[PDB]
């Protein structure tokens, strides 16, 4: 199943090798689509030239690139074209082993296949506190009735204490039952000014101490915390203190943009627009699956398919470039001027 | 330069020992070498071909015979241990099969005489530098090629005819090691050619694409491959030309700027005076130079101009290339058109 | 045209491969250099060889490098070196049809071009509110004159609704102008503990609601706003009530530094010190291009031109690693003590 | 030492070409493994076929890729298995000359090699003020006693200044002695609405001026600041006034994560858990490195070593994917139910 | 590169020699067209003919001239004509040594990439107060509160100091800041009859001085005046007096219409429309480029690529003239072919 | 095939004929005067021919008609010479019954 | 200008000036200081005394 | 004289044609600066190259 | 018709080659002036020598 998702690929990166007609391939890309070639024209009955000069003959190519595209992925995109029309034989051919891969194409698929089965530590995105429905002003005394101490949410990467003269307390509960960290990296201040419950401004004094699972941490450094042990704020001060406490950023298992090697291009390359042909060709074949059709997933994926798919396509989308070919697609009405950034921001539904 | 070219034609190409034979003897005689090639890619083919019948020969008991996806010949496994002959294939960008294979020949130690980019050929690593035996150095000397050669072969079938292969080893070391002397020590002249198109051979002749670098067309016959694994080479005594040579080469060299010299004046003489030669057209200028200056000169480059066709403009570029070789004739004449200038001093004024 | 560029590229990397004097190299490569090399010396006349052992060889092929990587781009440097000229040439031996380049170079040229020739939907990199010259204090009460709603910014990505009891309208119009959104990910909150004029506390009431284009939006959920939409939030609350929406992050089609895989990677490694040698010459470079001669982009480029000489000098920049060449160049004084991060910071004007 | 290293890698990627039986190779593979094996088994004395079936073959190659992993960073693991005796002759053979190298793997290291030992201009991650001891209420005023101008930190990337009735002053040292920034992006708004000493509303009105080294700035522009010119602040008018300065971002020479072409991704690929066998085996070989053995390292390492390490083990972790090894690891206790997100969970201490 | 647009240049003014086909040729131009039309058609594959008669003939010398002035400017206009379609392979042509360019060709490119790599002094096409928000009228009285004489504009290249009886002091201020004039060539002259704050005519006495640096100058003598030096302006005499200063003309570095020889007719010659067909060309040429597509720039370029382009396309001009090509363009409706200024002035949208 | 052989240029002194005829694009000027080199003379189809004898057959025939192509192209030249030079009468034949 | 001598002198300077640019010639002067480094609109200014 | 002049330029705007090493220069170009700097070379004794 | 005009150009123009002898012809010139000098002379029957 891999071999054959990579030989897809190959093939694809082999098509796009095909700048121009008289000149000089590498022995290797030639030995390769002599092959492929040869035995897609076999199971398809086609006819595909390794040196297209035409139009048909590049049309014919691409459409090739297409049905392995999705015979790689597994997607079935149905009536979509009067002129193209889907081989399911496309899958037999990515099976014949006398078809080889390249290194980087094993290696390419071996990564998605790889980190797609299994988790992983990584860098989330957006700040902690981010799925709040209640927020409060940053720097405002707030003591919650019959507490000495009161830990408040007031951004979505910052919570403040407000601790009373001589009062001590935990305050880890505020961090637990949202998302699932593996560590959370903190950095406490000393909020040296604030208002109080009138307005007036109030002075928390040195002296403001915070200690995790025991031991006493400095203010300003950053402090790796498993979410599990003792977040202790104690004040011995004689007067009203407030400390701000900072989650710069945390890690979880959760798949990132950075699971695989630059994604976030890959992505941005099978969302651009191009023409109205391409637009509507890689939006009718992202209906066949869970991501969005035109506009980039708010949230990263985590399947074999999903990664694969966006893959295929970026690199489809390249061999689409190279190309240049032009066919129909239902419901597709091709403007055929020069393109500007105002017809591609109108194509976007 | 000069190919191993296409291996002639007879029906007498049938006669299976003959062919297989062949194959064999042509896996270690000549180079399909990643560095530089010895053969056409036709003649390797076929020597690929006469080897897989060889192998799947099998006379005998059999052995295991692992057939692979290509149809191609020496996509098959010979059991026990397997050894895949997908490796002694013809892969001329990697010499994979052919001798060479996984050495290195091409080499070089920076100062000889000539910078006619001072390489050296050391045929399976031998670093030839020393007066031969042959009776000792052909001892226990590797090729890689020959010794996988030698593995593939029991692993596969015949053990009689691999200890023919082992026992032929010092002979065969000493066939090459005698080669490189000759190539690398004896034709090491300003007429063996210069490296960067050392190194454009091979890979022009996988493009296909064709450039002025000619390989050269020697037919072969399919039995005297054999015939050549049975014979080393110890040379008798050099060409009486070798001391003289470097002389000869000089004399040659600076007649040549000479000429280039006289043609770029005479060439800016019909712009000099036009109400003269109105009729002038190229070819009449140097045809007088090539008229005044030393017929043996010319018939060197004839070798190739009566085979090779030069134009007007492949004499221009080659007149303006500034590379003169300096002799007292150079000098002298150089000067000589200096104040062959003024004209009033040819005494013919206008 | 994009085929040359390929090629020079092509060269440079094979050339990197020269990390020592007897190491045998991949068939791949001696099928490339072997012609290259022979073609440039050929309308050059200058000393390549494959194998460069001294330090005029290797400056030598290091020119040459550099001549292709120029050509390529199509910079003429000019004067900037007595040790070195620049052969226009270059550029006809990188036209010549018989100089293969790789299956690897062809994708990435081909992703360039097929990018920086059209545009496409991207995350754009800092705050919707960034070029915004008044901001109000964050969880400050705050109600212009006659109306009801009074809608404000508070940050780089933060504006705050000031709500009167039983008060309701539009907010749209303070997002609109700024930018060309495509869409606009929003996640609103609610400000539980607020100042009012005087100073005081002041609470927000539960059921206050915040609906887009219609229907009725959750707090605290990330929203996918069209910008284009009426964004309607209503008080049915007795009191004052003071509400927070976040732009957490918004796409448009101007061009990113994920436009092109690991696009940054390569501006950190063409922007790198070295040694004075190359920041001179880089920089020197640069000073033809539309680039900042030393210091990254502010903004990331959008033409292809630009793209690619990035790509060119980042590639250049290896070859110059590797080779270590030494050479002369105007207005560059080298220093021999050891090199350290001190002496570096200094060269930066 | 470079060529050592690339030759390792290579193999590597070489190996995980292997994803199936009787698949044909790559002419360009066959070299290389053809080579690299014989040479392997003759002075390591182990079985590595080439065409792998069982599983000890399988094993086998692993075992041989971990060695050259493993040499090629310099580093002894030591006894952590009973089936895996590291045999350290394996650099004798990534010494060999006659092994060739990719030029993808010769790039590779050039840059990591590159890089890692000079320095470079780079966007930094975090906040500018995110290693402060003590923070400020944002949009509340502050006087500094005997001052008639007084700036202070509100945020991680945040900071505002108290201004007088027609008081004017310098502000760039809260700014110094943090970090080494070479330059520092500004962009200054004017804080319409703040609160004073008691409590009430106060506003800033239009005219105050912030000027960076004599010329004078517009308030919502970004500003490239070097840190050493005067940022001064001037209020012409009847009344007090606030204004905030944020830093957008700055650049320093300290190494981020983008040194190396999406080194996120790789150490993604490393910290990954794919099953219990792969998990301890990662560990310990990161023990033997000055890098945190199963948690992302809070700053990216900035050392060859390092950097080198990594990559190899995101390699040798790929190959660990397409091999699909089995094999006993002291201290570690396989559990073979289907593998979910909590089993992995809990593995990581 | 400069040498591949001389090349380009040389072709199309040499097929602009064709006016008939029946002509004999100045046998200078035949050596040319001759090596440029073979190796054309080598790589091109298209039929042109050195000696044209059809017009299918011509058209297909004009795409010629136009695949080269594109290959020259570096541009990619893309599907633009569905009888035209542009060879990346031109520039191959182009870059072909044996392919000649007039020395004329050679001398203009060589002087454009000359003062466009530098800058140099030109006179400044409009007045200095050009760009000036506030102006006064000329010949009346003014005191700014405070002050004995007080300079100010009252023209585009006008200024009048108002002097009290006995009064002096410097001008240089109301100058300075503005542009970056090396040079400013002034005339003052003495205002012998200006009205009076009131309304009431007044008269200047003979006697008022100007000084620049310290020596006196002359009234109505045009004075080098370099804007460093001391402006003085002195009032011996006992009564009100005015005068006026005039800037003529100054000098600066920014180019000018007169940075290469007459680019303004080129220019005329590229915006000047001919037919709709040469209309659209050029627009959708200039599409490509920093240049206003149908209306003259108001600021003369500075990049060699600007001027560059111009001037191909300026020739190229000439060309479709010549030739007068008949071709479609998308969007584009010919209609027939009487033309009226009317319907060109229609055309520029 | 790819080549303009019917050249008609230059008011003709005959006037049936103005045509004047190059077989393979070669003006009979290039043997006063080459044009381009001596190297590559190869016109389109002869070249064509060469790639085919090539990817099919062989190398070794192709390479006759390789080295042969100068000596080809010289005749031809001379043969354009002959016919639109020297041999233009009366009886030549206009362009009108050529063309029909 | 107005004369011969004068009109004549600044084209065949301005000429040789286009020489000077593709030659790129590389000598001393004297009085001439060359600053080397890239060269801006600013030292430009200051060269014209 | 002004013969002089036109020959001096013709020469210089003839050197400003050397934008590349290139060789095979055109026709008309080798032969002016072939006779120029022979007859320069000449009266200078310094050795200009083409 | 234009045609006719740049032939009565490029004739004039070329005459202005014709600066005060000590001059060697620009071959090309030569050969333009005598085929119209030739032709005039023929028109004109009036001596226009080169």
């Amino acid at each position: 199943m891999d071999t054959i998702a990579a030989r897809a690929l190959t093939v694809m990166r082999a098509c796009a090798t095909l700048q121009e007609a008289r000149i000089v391939l590498e022995a290797n890309v030639m030995e390769i689509l002599g092959i492929a070639i040869n035995r897609y024209n076999g199971l398809t009955l086609r006819g595909v030239t390794m040196r297209p000069t035409s139009l048909a003959q590049r049309n014919e190519m691409f459409f090739m690139c297409l049905d392995m595209m999705l015979s790689a992925a597994g997607i079935n995109v149905g009536p979509i074209s009067p002129d193209y029309t889907q081989h399911m034989a496309t899958i037999g051919v990515l099976a014949t082993p006398e078809i080889p891969f390249t290194t980087e194409a094993a290696n390419e698929i071996a990564r998605v296949t790889g980190e797609t089965s299994t988790w992983g530590p990584a860098r989330q995105p957006y700040g902690f506190f981010l799925e709040t429905e209640e927020t409060f002003q940053p720097g405002r005394w707030f003591m919650r009735a019959a507490q000495a101490a009161t830990a408040v949410v007031c951004g979505p990467d910052m919570i403040q204490v407000s601790l009373n003269a001589g009062a001590r307390g935990d305050v880890q509960q505020i961090f637990q039952g949202r998302n699932d960290p593996m560590m959370i990296y903190l950095v406490w201040r000393r909020i040296e000014n604030f208002a109080m419950a009138q307005g007036n401004s109030q002075q928390t004094q040195a002296g403001v101490t915070v200690s995790v699972g025991g031991v006493d941490m400095r203010a300003g450094r950053i402090i790796a915390w498993d979410g599990q042990a003792a977040l202790h704020v104690r004040n011995p001060t004689q007067q009203n203190a407030m400390v701000q406490i900072q989650v710069v950023f945390y890690i979880s298992m959760d798949k990132t943009l950075n699971q695989y090697p630059a994604l976030t291009a890959e992505i941005f390359n099978v969302y651009s627009f191009r023409d109205h042909t391409w637009h509507g060709l890689r939006t009718a074949i992202r209906n066949r699956t869970t991501l969005p059709n035109m506009l980039p997933p708010i949230f990263p994926p985590n399947d074999r398919d999903s990664i694969l798919t966006l893959l295929l396509l970026s690199t489809l989308a390249d061999v689409y470039t190279v190309l240049r070919p032009e066919f129909a697609m239902h419901g597709v009405n091709p403007m055929p001027g020069p393109l500007t950034a105002a017809i591609a921001r109108a194509a976007y539904v | 330069q000069i190919i191993l070219d296409l291996k002639i034609d007879p029906g007498e190409r049938m006669d299976p020992a003959v062919r297989m034979v062949a194959g064999v003897v042509g896996h270690l005689l000549f180079t399909a070498g990643g560095r530089f090639t010895n053969l056409t890619q036709n003649m390797a083919r076929q020597l690929d071909i006469a080897l897989n019948d060889y192998l799947l020969y099998m006379y005998n008991t059999r052995v295991q015979v692992n057939y692979g996806p290509t149809g191609e010949p020496l996509d098959f496994q010979i059991g026990r241990n397997q050894y895949d002959c997908n490796v002694f294939r013809a892969d001329f960008a990697t010499g994979t099969g052919y001798n060479g294979w996984a050495t290195i020949d091409v080499e070089y130690r920076d100062p000889a005489p000539y910078v006619h980019a001072q390489r050296y050929i050391r045929y399976c690593g031998i670093d030839s530098r020393e007066l031969i035996n042959p009776t000792t150095y052909g001892i226990g000397m590797t090729y890689h090629c020959y010794n996988e050669m030698l593995r593939m072969l029991v692993a596969a079938g015949k053990d009689s005819e691999a200890a023919y292969f082992r026992s032929m080893l010092p002979f065969h070391m000493v066939r090459f090691a005698r080669i490189n002397q000759i190539i690398n020590e004896d034709l090491h002249s300003v007429f063996s050619l210069p490296d960067d198109m050392f190194n454009a051979l091979l890979p022009d002749l996988i493009a296909g694409a064709h450039q002025n670098a000619d390989p050269v067309v020697l037919d072969v016959s399919w039995i005297s491959l054999w015939f050549a694994f049975n014979r080393s080479f110890e040379p008798t005594h050099r060409n009486e030309m070798l001391e003289i040579a470097p002389l000869i080469e000089s004399v040659y060299a600076s007649e040549l700027s000479v000429m280039k010299v006289d043609m770029r004046h005479l060439s800016l003489m019909q712009r000099r005076f036009p109400d003269v030669l109105i009729q002038a057209r190229p070819s009449h200028f140097w045809k007088a130079v090539l008229n005044d200056s030393p017929e043996a000169v010319k018939a060197v480059m004839n070798l190739s101009h009566s085979h090779n066709f030069i134009n007007i403009r492949d004499m221009m570029r080659w007149v303006l290339l500034p590379s003169l070789q300096p002799s007292l004739k150079l000098v002298l004449e150089e000067e000589a058109w200096a104040a062959a200038n003024d004209f009033e001093d040819l005494m013919l004024t206008d």
